[PDB]
Order: structure tokens, then C-alpha cells, then sequence
RNA sequence: CGCAAGGCUGAAAAAUUGACGGAAGGGCACCACCAGGGGUGGAGCCUGCG
RNA sequence: CUCUGUCGUGCUGAGGAAUCCCUAGUAAGCGCAAGUCAUCAGCUUGCGUUGAUUACGUCCCUGCCCUUUGUACACACCGCCCGUCGCUACUACCGAU
């Protein structure tokens, strides 16, 4: 009951996740590890991979005043900051809700803002380890941060804003395109222009100058058009010359000068790459007189060029390392010490103990590719229906031979012997040739996906389009058997050491175990939220262990059952694109797995609560006369330094405090609640009650509980001495605030009196005959009983 | 018992006498006494 | 909102004329929204509040019966 | 009497109305509080149930 | 049961932890009758007699239900409860074919 652990991983730089950094090191991001190259020699310096998260990362940044700590942001919605001396995550910051996408630092570094594809954008402090706060404008998501402190910032409804950050609210705001969106961020760094980047090709050009009356701090002085109409990916400008670089998602990057807006702005060089560019960066070399522009390109790439100012040349590139368009099929050597590696556009051969190529060729495309046995040569089958022969040691091409006309190779399979290869492409053929010349061919009736022998070399199995599979004998091509029960096509197959089982996965999102005599099948399992792409077993059961199989499946998961049990043993995470192929080894011990990811990996009360906030008020009342009576001796510093509860609700008066916690509670309770309120603090409460008459606010709950409060406590009062002058404060105040609002609203209804008696003259009738019979409002009121 | 317990409360079927209105006879189509 | 609004009105109406509060003619008059209606509807809500206030009054008189009892001892 | 009565097959959803909660406020309860009472449970007899 | 006398505590000992029930002709004590198509004689169901203590409030604890939509109009009051997702329309984005 052995499980299996992700130990190796490689064939991949850059991704298509953003922000590239420049150091003469290139910080890039993998799947979920940031790794850091050298850019003259394509060695990598070092691997920063965090063994608590999975998820992928598609946000750099570094820090100014101090490198060598890093902010990573990942897909969670989790930001880490790395160090470069000691390859760890000292600080994790999980606020976000979702894919951070955009960092950005302080001049001095104490402060990190990330914005987020869930809309907040937040700001860190570093010394506290504390979310600061949390800004929220932006009706769509975020592209664009930067510190002029304050805030600029940028989002996808072609929002520019402006925040403050002593008074977390916004203070300007702009819209950069009407209908389109601001796609990208672009700040000079003396924080006098601004451009922003939107989708159509469009480039608007911002002026910054370095709160009751009319602000106005952007200012849009103008537009201009790139060449390019798709969407600008990034726009970055240089640290210490006047140039800028604009680059869509594409094979172009456009760097612009800086000197209408027409004249301002011109553009200086268009320089073409090789594939779509992801992120371009800046890059200042010591003792050069250029500008080293280094894009990361999608299609698994750096580069690194030289810009002339007062043409573009490729000085340097890091490929070596990884396969550039997508690793489509994978097959380790017998000797499990190298594996081949088929992509669409390349091969590549590679040793697993220092996980690093060693071989390289150019291939068209790549459907299967196949070791023959000796390790010295590879098959390829590729779409356009060849079938090339390469090899390890000349470093060549070999042969190549047209197996099928136009009609991709889809299986290639090495008979166990070893002397024959048997291609099944998407013709209605499959052809077997030994070793090569055409010994035998077989019609089938429909399109062959796949096929594969017997390990004792006894019966062939073939895939179809028919959502079928027909097993035939090897010695002669005769009908064997037929599976069907499969709702869509059959992907892949393989059948055991010992030719008792065979597992079949479909695009029907299932597999089938079948017993391989009489065709019965042991069990149909569902196990994958998407179509299972390639199915292996392992061949050895010299551990006991022959009845294991794996399943490599397009929802990025790999799954690791057992066909005796029928039970899945274990659950291998650790891809995030759809899963191309995968190959077990030829011990077991290990196996590789190659993704959509374009890496490949290696696998080994109300009334106590009514008196305890009077009791708050009137001691916060006594802080507040005293720090009066000081600042009346002298206006010299002393806070009044209340509580921490009102400092904490907003720093709101002890009176809308007590009238907050008066109105809250139903009226019912109000009378039961001042009922249960003792002797002591009606005082605190006739106090409370004359500061409302004073400031008057809700004056029927003021006269409603101050009567309550006479009339359950009558004889007290009369008793007493102290009330008097609280009560002759009262009673003044009261009177004073109903005489107001009296005199008002009858004001109000004398007036309304008058003008309605104005408005039946203007509307009485103009017109004067034998008719007055056209000289009232009705309501229904339906009445059940 | 338990299956057909299981049976209704899925397919739910109960044979619960339904609480009628006291006056369906008078005023069968319910109209509100109020405001009109 | 009741005193908000109705202070808010009597700045309204000490402001401006009756005459012209009555001539006040706006295209978007029709149904409901008609000028009759809505000074209708302020000055029945305004009566309803304005009772509510006289019985207040006439209960805060207490508070001077018991001034002039604490005066009686 | 005829139809029903020919096996891509081999045991373990709907949703613009839906899923699960939280806080406040009520009402009820000798399956709750409160005041007391009484059983069983100690010894022997036995119906019954396991 | 009441009243009247003879005699005087003498293997001649009223039930733990726990758990359950009970609020007015109720608990409890007492006997008499019957044996009713199922059950019940190791008992069952009737019927009469004697008949109290203590609550009869409270949602504080333990729970259960219901409000936050509807179902009616005057006076009068109240005043936009809260979270995590689903589903739907639209918008743009990512990468394989």
C-alpha cells in the first residue's frame, strides 16, 4: 500500500503568468515555483517552491531600496515574501479572496499594495505582519497599481482612480476609454506621466502635478494609437532613461521615446520576437550603452535583447531547458536513466538524475513517440502521417518513411520482441513494420486511436472511433474478441504483465477493467470529472504489485488504482493544465507525467446592558468637561482619550452612543427594561435626557421614557434635592425643542393650507354655460363578513 | 417499513388531511378584506 | 425622517412665495404625481405628526407639576 | 388465440423558485428552572423482555 | 375509622450512586365487585371510601416551536437583520482543436 511523491520537476521556463522581474539574473515564474536563472549562461541559479501551497503563482515584485526579498502572489489569493539569500518564504499574507494579479511597493519598502481579481485592493504593512486596510472601488477587476504617500491605480471598467491613504477613501477618479476597458498601468518614474493602455490599440497620455473645493489632479491630455489593436498586455518605462516599452499578448514589442502628445510621443522601434510575448521587462546592464529588454514569451522563452538609441539584435535566450509549445507524448528507456520528450515543434532527450536535457531535434508535430530497444533509436509518429527515425549517440536523422497520407499517426507500439513497430493512424489502416519494411497491413472499419500489444507478445488491442475496441491474435490477424459499452470514443488502453486484465479508458469521462478471457468486464469506474486521457499499468510485479495501474486524466489529476480490490489507492495532485501523457517505469519505482502546464514531473440583559452604557457615557462625559476645562486654562497638548469601544465605533459622541442603545431594543422592552433600571443611575439618565432636549433628536423616545421614568419613580424625585437643577434643565430644554418643532410643522401646515386654497382658485373652471354639472378620491375597502 | 418510508418522503406523498379555509363556500376565490 | 422633512419644508416655505409655490407648473404633473396630491399628502402626514406633538406637550407638563412639588418642600 | 414477450449488456435531477447556517425577538414544556412529593434501584417471589 | 381499657421497644429495622414520574378530588392509603370474541389470573378492568404538602411564576439552564414573507383598514408603534454559495443574463479574459 505504497503511495507515490512529486520529486522531480522540470522542462519549463516562463509561463504565460506575468511580471517578470530583472535583477544580471532573470526572476521568472513556473507552474507554482519562482525560479531564478542566469540569463549569460542558461544554468539556473536557484528553485523558490513553498511545500504548503499548490496553487500557481502569476505575480512578481521587487522590492526597491532592498532586493534580495521578494513578493510572490499567487492563484489562491495568498502573497509570499521570499528571500533570495535563504530560499524561504518568510512572511504569508492571506487576505485576497482570489487571483492577485498586480504588485506593487513603497519608495521605502515598509508598504505592499496588491491589487486582486476579487477587486480589493489591499495594502500591507511590513514591520506589523498586519492587513493595513482595504480599498474598495473598481466595479471589475484590477490591472494596474502603483505608489505616488498615495494611490494610483487602474481597473478593467476603464476605471483610473486616485486614493488617498491618510483618509482610506478615494479622492479623484477618471474613465480612460468610454466603451472599452484600461488594460494596462504605465507611471514615469518622477510621477509626472501616466499613460494607460486600452484594448484598442489606444495609448491615453495623463499629467500628474507633484479637499472641500474643487480637486483636479489627472488631467487627460491626450490619446494616441500603437500599431498593434490587441490587447496591451503591459506597459513599462525605464528606470533612468526617457523610454517606454508597450506590448500586447503577440509577436510584437513596440519601445517609444520620450522628448501635441503626437509630437511628445513617437514611436522608436518595433522589435518582432519569435513567438506571442507574455511580459516584457527592463534591464539595465552595468557598463552597457544599450537597453537590454528581456519578454518572456509564452511559448516557454526568454530573451534578452539590445535596443540602440541615437535596430534590435537577439543577444541572448534561455530554451534549453524546457520543450516551447506542448509536450504531447513521453517514453523512458529501458534502462530508466533517460526518457524522450515529444512536443509539437521539437524533441527532446533527457537524463532523470540531473533532470536535464542532453539531446535536442526538430520535429513537425508529435502524436507518439517510441525508444527502440537498445536505447539507441526513436520512433515518431506525427500528424502529418510520417513516421521519422532519430538517435541518441549521432545526434541525426535517420529514416524517414510515409506511412499514411495525410492521416496523423495516433498509436506507435514497439512489439515486445522488439524486431517490429506497428503504427495506427487516422486512416482507416494500421500497418506493421519490422526491422524497417512493411510486412503486414489490417483495414479496420473505422478511425484506430490506439493499440497496444501483449507483454507476452500473444494478442493485439486496438481503440477505435466506434466508441470500440477489437482484440485480435498477433500470429494471425483474426478476430478475437470485441469490447464495446463505452458512450464515446476510446482514448487509451494498456493490458497487464501477464495479459489477464485489460483497462480502458474512454472520453466517456470512465474506464473498464475486462478480464482479457471471454471479454467479461470486472468493473466499470467512474473516477474523473473530465475525459481520461492515457491509462498505464506498471509491468513488474516482482513487488507484488502487477495489478496497479494509473490514470492520467484531463481535469489534472492522476489517479492510482488497484484492479484486484477495485479500489483507487491514491489521488496524485500537483498539475494545473490538462495532462497530456504520462509513462510508468520499466522497474515501477517511478514514473513521469507530462502536462498542458508545459512542465513534465517525475514521480517516485437589555436593562444591565442599558445601565452599563450609561455608565460608559457619563464617564466618557467627565473626560470630556475636563479636557474642556484644559484646553480653557491653556491650549497646550492633552488628548481626551476616551474608550477604546468609541474609539473603535468611530469616535461618535456618548450621546448617539446611549441613543443607539435606546433605540435598538423593541418598545416592549423599553418599558420593561426602564422598569427593571434602579435608583442609582436615573441620575446618568436625566443627565442623557436633558443633552437629547439640548441637542434634539428622537424627542417622542425622549418624552416617552422621561415619563416613564416620573412616573415610576414620582415620590423619589419630590424626596430628593440633587434633581432639582437637573430637572429645571430638563424641563427648559424640552419645552424649548417641542415649542420649535411645534411652531415648525404648524408653520408647515398653515402654509400647506394656503397654498392649496390658491390651487383650488387656479383650478376651479374657466368656461361658464347651462353645465355645471362637471364641478374627490374613493378607496375600495373590501370587508370579508 | 423503512423502504416505504423512504419511498414517500422522496415521492412525496402524505396522506395528511390539508388545512382548508373556513370559508371556501362564501368566498371561494380568497379575496384579501382590506385595502382594494 | 419625519422632523428632517419637515424642516427642511419650512425653510422651503419661507423661502418662496405662495403665489409662486401655487403657478409652480412642471411637465411631469399626471396622476398621482400631481401637484394637488402631493401638497395633499404632506399636509395630512404633516397634521397626523403635528397631533402627535400637541399630546406630547400636553404630557410634558408633568415635568413642571413636579418642579413645583420639589418647590412645595 | 394474439399482443405484451428479443439483451452496447454483466449486483452494491430541477433552480430567476435551490443548499446550509448565524443574530435578535417571541411562545411553550413537571421529556425545563424553581418547591415539595412519590417510585424503581436494598432482601425474597414470580409474568414478561434480551 | 372513632371511643374505651390491659401491656410497654423486645432478628419479636423503609433501602446508595443514579434514573424516572407527578401540580386538585392529583399523589398516596383502603377494600368490594366483575372477568365481557383481542390482552388479562403470577393478573386485568371497573367501583366506592379517606384525601394533603408545593408551584401555579419564569424563559436564566435544558430543550421544542415560530417569527425576519404573506393572511385586514382605524388610532398607536416599528423601521431597509446578517453570512457562505448555487442557478440565470451579459461582459470581457486564458489556453489546447
Amino acid at each position: 500500500y505504497l503511495k507515490f511523491e512529486p520529486s522531480k520537476s522540470f522542462g519549463v521556463v516562463v509561463s504565460s503568468n506575468s511580471n517578470l522581474v530583472w535583477s544580471g539574473q532573470a526572476i521568472v515564474a513556473a507552474n507554482e515555483e519562482v525560479l531564478v536563472w542566469d540569463i549569460k549562461k542558461g544554468e539556473l541559479l536557484s528553485r523558490w517552491r513553498d511545500e504548503n501551497c499548490k496553487f500557481r503563482v502569476t505575480a512578481i515584485a521587487q522590492s526597491r531600496t532592498d532586493p534580495d526579498v521578494f513578493a510572490v502572489g499567487y492563484e489562491d489569493g495568498s502573497i509570499r515574501l521570499w528571500d533570495s539569500k535563504i530560499a524561504t518564504s518568510v512572511v504569508s499574507f492571506n487576505g485576497h479572496k482570489s487571483a492577485i494579479t498586480v504588485l506593487a511597493f513603497d519608495k521605502t519598502g515598509v508598504r505592499l499594495a496588491s491589487g486582486s481579481k476579487d477587486t480589493d485592493i489591499i495594502v500591507w504593512d511590513l514591520v506589523a505582519e498586519v492587513g493595513q486596510y482595504k480599498l474598495r472601488g473598481h466595479k471589475d477587476q484590477v490591472t494596474g497599481l502603483y505608489f505616488i504617500g498615495f494611490l494610483l491605480t487602474t481597473g478593467k471598467d476603464s476605471l483610473i482612480k486616485l486614493w488617498d491613504l491618510s483618509s482610506r477613501h478615494c479622492i479623484e477618479t477618471h474613465v480612460a476609454q468610454a466603451n472599452g476597458e484600461c488594460w494596462a498601468l504605465g507611471v514615469s518614474p518622477d510621477f509626472t506621466g501616466c499613460i494607460t493602455a486600452g484594448n484598442d490599440g489606444e495609448i491615453t497620455v495623463w499629467a500628474l502635478d507633484a479637499l472641500s473645493q474643487s480637486v483636479n489632479f489627472l488631467q487627460n491630455r491626450g490619446t494616441l494609437h500603437r500599431s498593434s489593436k490587441e490587447r496591451a498586455a503591459e506597459v513599462v518605462f525605464h528606470p533612468l532613461r526617457d523610454y517606454f516599452a508597450v506590448h500586447g499578448v503577440e509577436k510584437s514589442v513596440e519601445i517609444w521615446r520620450i522628448r501635441e502628445v503626437s509630437d511628445v510621443f513617437v514611436q522608436h522601434v518595433i522589435v518582432r520576437t519569435t513567438g506571442k510575448v507574455r511580459s516584457v521587462d527592463w534591464a539595465l546592464n552595468p557598463g552597457v550603452k544599450d537597453l537590454q529588454l528581456l519578454v518572456g514569451g509564452t511559448n516557454n522563452l526568454l530573451e534578452l535583447y539590445n535596443i540602440v538609441g541615437k535596430d534590435y539584435n537577439k543577444a541572448l535566450a534561455v530554451e534549453l531547458p524546457g520543450h516551447r509549445t506542448d509536450i504531447r507524448s513521453v517514453a523512458i528507456s529501458s534502462d530508466d536513466k533517460m526518457l524522450a520528450s515529444a512536443a509539437n515543434g521539437s524533441l527532446k532527450i533527457w537524463n532523470i538524475k540531473t533532470q536535464q536535457c542532453i539531446r535536442t531535434f526538430d520535429c513537425g508535430y508529435a502524436l507518439c513517440c517510441a525508444f527502440l530497444p537498445g536505447d539507441k533509436v526513436v520512433i515518431v509518429g506525427t500528424k502529418e502521417g510520417e513516421l521519422q527515425l532519430y538517435d541518441v549517440a549521432s545526434a541525426s536523422l535517420l529514416e524517414t518513411v510515409n506511412a499514411h497520407d495525410g492521416h496523423a499517426v495516433w498509436a506507435l507500439q514497439v512489439h515486445p520482441d522488439g524486431r517490429s513497430v506497428v503504427s495506427g493512424g487516422a486512416d482507416k489502416t494500421a500497418k506493421f513494420w519490422d526491422f524497417l519494411v512493411q510486412s503486414r497491413i489490417l483495414k479496420v472499419s473505422d478511425d484506430i486511436l490506439s493499440l497496444r500489444f501483449s507483454p507476452d507478445a500473444r494478442l493485439l488491442a486496438v481503440a477505435l472511433l466506434d466508441s470500440t475496441v477489437k482484440v485480435f491474435f498477433n500470429d494471425t490477424l483474426k478476430l478475437y474478441l470485441n469490447l464495446y459499452g463505452h458512450k464515446l470514443p476510446v482514448l487509451s488502453m494498456d493490458i497487464s504483465y501477464d495479459s489477464k486484465l485489460i483497462v480502458t479508458s474512454s472520453a466517456d469521462k470512465n474506464i473498464r477493467i475486462w478480464g482479457l478471457d471471454f471479454g467479461d468486464c470486472h468493473k466499470a469506474l467512474f473516477g474523473h470529472q473530465d475525459s481520461i486521457l492515457q491509462v498505464a499499468f506498471i509491468p513488474h510485479n516482482s513487488d507484488g504489485n502487477g495489478h496497479y495501474f494509473f490514470s492520467a486524466s484531463k481535469d489534472r489529476t492522476i489517479k492510482y488504482w488497484d484492479a484486484d480490490k477495485f479500489e483507487q489507492i491514491q489521488r496524485i495532485d500537483g498539475h494545473h493544465g490538462e495532462i497530456w501523457a504520462l509513462a510508468v517505469s520499466h522497474s515501477g519505482r517511478f514514473l513521469v507525467s507530462a502536462s498542458h502546464d508545459k512542465s513534465i514531473r517525475v514521480w517516485e440583559m437589555a436593562g444591565e446592558r442599558i445601565a452599563e452604557a450609561l455608565e460608559l457615557g457619563m464617564t466618557d462625559l467627565n473626560t470630556i468637561r475636563e479636557w474642556e476645562e484644559a484646553r480653557q486654562i491653556n491650549p497646550n497638548i492633552a488628548p481626551p482619550q476616551r474608550n477604546p469601544i468609541f474609539v473603535a465605533l468611530g469616535n461618535i459622541p456618548a450621546e448617539t452612543y446611549v441613543l443607539n442603545t435606546l433605540q435598538k431594543i423593541k418598545p416592549a422592552s423599553l418599558h420593561d427594561a426602564l422598569l427593571v433600571l434602579p435608583f442609582s443611575t436615573i441620575p446618568s439618565l436625566l443627565t442623557f435626557l436633558n443633552l437629547f432636549a439640548q441637542r434634539e433628536l428622537n424627542v417622542p423616545l425622549t418624552c416617552r421614557i422621561l415619563f416613564f421614568v416620573l412616573k415610576t419613580h414620582h415620590k423619589q424625585i419630590v424626596a430628593s434635592r440633587t434633581m432639582r437643577a437637573t430637572l429645571e434643565k430638563v424641563r427648559a430644554n424640552l419645552r424649548a425643542a417641542l415649542r420649535r418643532q411645534k411652531d415648525e410643522m404648524g408653520f408647515n401646515i398653515a402654509a400647506l393650507k394656503v397654498v392649496s386654497m390658491q390651487l383650488r382658485d387656479k383650478s376651479v373652471r374657466e368656461y361658464v354655460d347651462e353645465t355645471w354639472e362637471e364641478k374627490v378620491r374613493k378607496r375600495a375597502f373590501a370587508s370579508l363578513s | 417499513i423503512e423502504e416505504l418510508i423512504k419511498r414517500r418522503i422522496l415521492a412525496g406523498e402524505f396522506d395528511e388531511v390539508l388545512r382548508r379555509r373556513p370559508d371556501m363556500f362564501g368566498n371561494p376565490h380568497g379575496v384579501r378584506r382590506g385595502l382594494v | 425622517t419625519a422632523p428632517v422633512a419637515q424642516r427642511v419644508l419650512w425653510a422651503l416655505f419661507k423661502s418662496h412665495p405662495a403665489n409662486k409655490l401655487s403657478s409652480l407648473s412642471v411637465k411631469g404633473a399626471r396622476g398621482h404625481k400631481s401637484l394637488n396630491e402631493v401638497l395633499d399628502a404632506i399636509k395630512v402626514y404633516t397634521e397626523r405628526h403635528y397631533k402627535r406633538i400637541e399630546e406630547l406637550v400636553d404630557e410634558s407638563y408633568l415635568v413642571e407639576y413636579t418642579l413645583r412639588e420639589m418647590d412645595a418642600l
